[PDB]
Protein backbone atom coordinates (compact mmCIF):
# COMPACT_ATOMS: atom_id res chain seq x y z
CA UNK A 1 0.00 0.00 0.00
CA UNK A 2 2.51 2.70 -0.92
CA UNK A 3 0.60 2.96 -4.10
CA UNK A 4 -2.83 2.68 -4.73
CA UNK A 5 -3.03 0.35 -8.07
CA UNK A 6 -1.06 1.16 -11.58
CA UNK A 7 -2.87 -1.02 -14.80
CA UNK A 8 -0.20 -3.17 -16.24
CA UNK A 9 -1.09 -2.90 -19.62
CA UNK A 10 0.08 0.16 -19.77
CA UNK A 11 4.03 -0.85 -19.16
CA UNK A 12 5.53 -0.87 -22.73
CA UNK A 13 9.03 -1.42 -23.07
CA UNK A 14 11.40 0.03 -26.27
CA UNK A 15 14.64 -0.90 -26.99
CA UNK A 16 16.93 0.62 -29.59
CA UNK A 17 20.64 0.23 -29.34
CA UNK A 18 21.97 1.77 -26.22
CA UNK A 19 18.77 3.54 -25.19
CA UNK A 20 15.61 1.70 -23.38
CA UNK A 21 12.77 4.10 -23.09
CA UNK A 22 9.55 3.16 -20.72
CA UNK A 23 6.42 4.53 -20.59
CA UNK A 24 3.86 3.56 -17.36
CA UNK A 25 0.91 5.20 -15.15
CA UNK A 26 0.59 4.95 -11.82
CA UNK A 27 -2.53 5.96 -9.28
CA UNK A 28 -0.71 7.78 -6.61
CA UNK A 29 -1.23 6.98 -2.62
CA UNK A 30 -3.46 9.37 -0.97
CA UNK A 31 -4.82 10.04 2.84
CA UNK A 32 -8.35 10.50 3.85
CA UNK A 33 -8.85 14.28 4.88
CA UNK A 34 -12.34 15.30 4.75
CA UNK A 35 -15.67 12.92 5.14
CA UNK A 36 -19.13 13.71 4.08
CA UNK A 37 -22.07 11.82 5.70
CA UNK A 38 -25.22 12.43 4.97
CA UNK A 39 -27.90 10.59 7.28
CA UNK A 40 -32.48 10.34 6.44
CA UNK A 41 -34.80 9.12 8.61
CA UNK A 42 -38.12 7.21 7.43
CA UNK A 43 -40.85 5.97 9.22
CA UNK A 44 -42.09 2.51 9.35
CA UNK A 45 -45.21 0.08 9.88
CA UNK A 46 -45.06 -3.21 11.39
CA UNK A 47 -47.64 -5.80 11.86
CA UNK A 48 -48.12 -9.25 13.02
CA UNK B 1 -74.02 6.56 37.64
CA UNK B 2 -78.14 6.92 37.83
CA UNK B 3 -80.72 4.69 35.79
CA UNK B 4 -82.70 7.70 34.80
CA UNK B 5 -85.31 6.44 37.36
CA UNK B 6 -84.01 7.30 40.24
CA UNK B 7 -82.24 4.33 41.26
CA UNK B 8 -78.95 3.15 40.56
CA UNK B 9 -77.27 2.17 37.21
CA UNK B 10 -76.42 -1.46 36.32
CA UNK B 11 -75.47 -3.43 34.01
CA UNK B 12 -76.40 -6.89 32.78
CA UNK B 13 -75.07 -10.03 31.22
CA UNK B 14 -72.81 -8.39 28.34
CA UNK B 15 -72.92 -4.82 29.91
CA UNK B 16 -71.95 -6.55 33.08
CA UNK B 17 -69.37 -8.73 31.44
CA UNK B 18 -67.67 -5.78 29.34
CA UNK B 19 -67.53 -3.63 32.67
CA UNK B 20 -65.87 -6.34 34.45
CA UNK B 21 -63.45 -6.98 31.66
CA UNK B 22 -62.37 -3.18 31.41
CA UNK B 23 -62.25 -3.18 35.43
CA UNK B 24 -59.94 -5.66 35.28
CA UNK B 25 -57.90 -4.48 32.12
CA UNK B 26 -57.60 -0.82 33.74
CA UNK B 27 -57.01 -1.89 37.19
CA UNK B 28 -53.40 -1.60 38.30
CA UNK B 29 -51.78 -5.34 39.39
CA UNK B 30 -51.49 -4.86 43.33
CA UNK B 31 -53.27 -1.57 43.42
CA UNK B 32 -56.60 -3.07 44.95
CA UNK B 33 -57.07 -3.48 48.36
CA UNK B 34 -57.55 -7.68 49.81
CA UNK B 35 -56.60 -8.81 45.87
CA UNK B 36 -53.14 -8.58 44.99
CA UNK B 37 -53.38 -10.52 41.76
CA UNK B 38 -56.59 -8.24 40.88
CA UNK B 39 -55.05 -5.77 37.74
CA UNK B 40 -52.74 -5.59 35.18
CA UNK B 41 -49.09 -4.89 34.51
CA UNK B 42 -50.12 -2.09 31.28
CA UNK B 43 -49.16 0.53 33.29
CA UNK B 44 -45.23 -0.27 33.05
CA UNK B 45 -45.47 -1.71 29.40
CA UNK B 46 -45.44 1.90 28.20
CA UNK B 47 -41.56 0.65 26.51
CA UNK B 48 -40.17 1.13 23.17
CA UNK B 49 -41.40 0.73 19.63
CA UNK B 50 -40.66 -3.02 18.57
CA UNK B 51 -42.00 -6.61 18.19
CA UNK B 52 -40.44 -7.38 21.67
CA UNK B 53 -43.21 -4.97 23.97
CA UNK B 54 -45.82 -6.06 21.35
CA UNK B 55 -45.56 -9.49 22.60
CA UNK B 56 -44.60 -8.41 25.96
CA UNK B 57 -48.02 -6.50 26.02
CA UNK B 58 -50.27 -9.30 23.66
CA UNK B 59 -48.88 -11.61 27.14
CA UNK B 60 -49.51 -9.56 29.73
CA UNK B 61 -53.34 -8.94 27.59
CA UNK B 62 -53.59 -12.59 27.46
CA UNK B 63 -52.90 -13.17 31.28
CA UNK B 64 -55.49 -10.77 32.58
CA UNK B 65 -58.10 -12.13 30.57
CA UNK B 66 -57.34 -15.56 31.17
CA UNK B 67 -57.31 -14.89 34.63
CA UNK B 68 -61.55 -13.84 35.33
CA UNK B 69 -63.03 -17.36 35.42
CA UNK B 70 -65.67 -17.08 33.09
CA UNK B 71 -63.07 -16.14 29.80
CA UNK B 72 -63.60 -19.95 28.65
CA UNK B 73 -60.54 -18.73 26.46
CA UNK B 74 -58.85 -15.53 24.91
CA UNK B 75 -56.32 -15.18 21.48
CA UNK B 76 -54.73 -12.50 19.42
CA UNK B 77 -56.46 -11.30 16.57
CA UNK B 78 -54.22 -8.65 15.03
CA UNK B 79 -52.07 -5.56 15.81
CA UNK B 80 -49.73 -3.22 14.25
CA UNK B 81 -47.06 -0.32 15.27
CA UNK B 82 -47.26 3.22 14.32
CA UNK B 83 -44.51 5.02 15.57
CA UNK B 84 -45.67 6.16 19.51
CA UNK B 85 -49.01 4.59 18.99
CA UNK B 86 -49.86 0.89 19.77
CA UNK B 87 -53.21 -0.62 18.54
CA UNK B 88 -54.45 -4.45 18.66
CA UNK B 89 -57.58 -6.36 18.86
CA UNK B 90 -58.21 -9.47 21.23
CA UNK B 91 -61.50 -12.24 20.67
CA UNK B 92 -63.27 -13.15 23.93
CA UNK B 93 -64.97 -16.32 24.03
CA UNK B 94 -67.50 -16.18 27.22
CA UNK B 95 -68.84 -19.46 28.43
CA UNK B 96 -71.76 -20.35 26.71
CA UNK B 97 -75.62 -20.79 26.92
CA UNK B 98 -75.49 -24.35 27.58
CA UNK B 99 -72.75 -23.75 30.18
CA UNK B 100 -74.67 -21.27 31.92
CA UNK B 101 -77.60 -22.71 31.58
CA UNK B 102 -76.45 -25.75 33.31
CA UNK B 103 -74.72 -24.08 35.77
CA UNK B 104 -77.80 -22.13 36.96
CA UNK B 105 -79.92 -24.97 37.12
CA UNK B 106 -77.63 -26.87 39.14
CA UNK B 107 -77.71 -23.17 41.86
CA UNK B 108 -81.24 -23.80 42.41
CA UNK B 109 -80.32 -26.99 44.60
CA UNK B 110 -78.79 -24.14 46.59
CA UNK B 111 -80.72 -21.53 46.52
CA UNK B 112 -78.00 -18.87 46.41
CA UNK B 113 -77.94 -17.62 43.31
CA UNK B 114 -75.31 -15.31 43.41
CA UNK B 115 -71.94 -15.10 42.46
CA UNK B 116 -68.61 -15.44 44.62
CA UNK B 117 -65.98 -15.95 41.96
Amino acid sequence: NEIQDFPAEDVQVIVEGNEARISMTVYPIRSFKKISVSLVYKQQTLQA
Amino acid sequence: STNGNGDLDTVKGIDNMKQQLQARLLTPRGSLMLHPNYGSDLHNLFGLNIPEQATLIEMEVLRTLTSDNRVKSANLIDWKIQGNVYSGQFSVEIKSVEESINFVLGQDEEGIFALFE
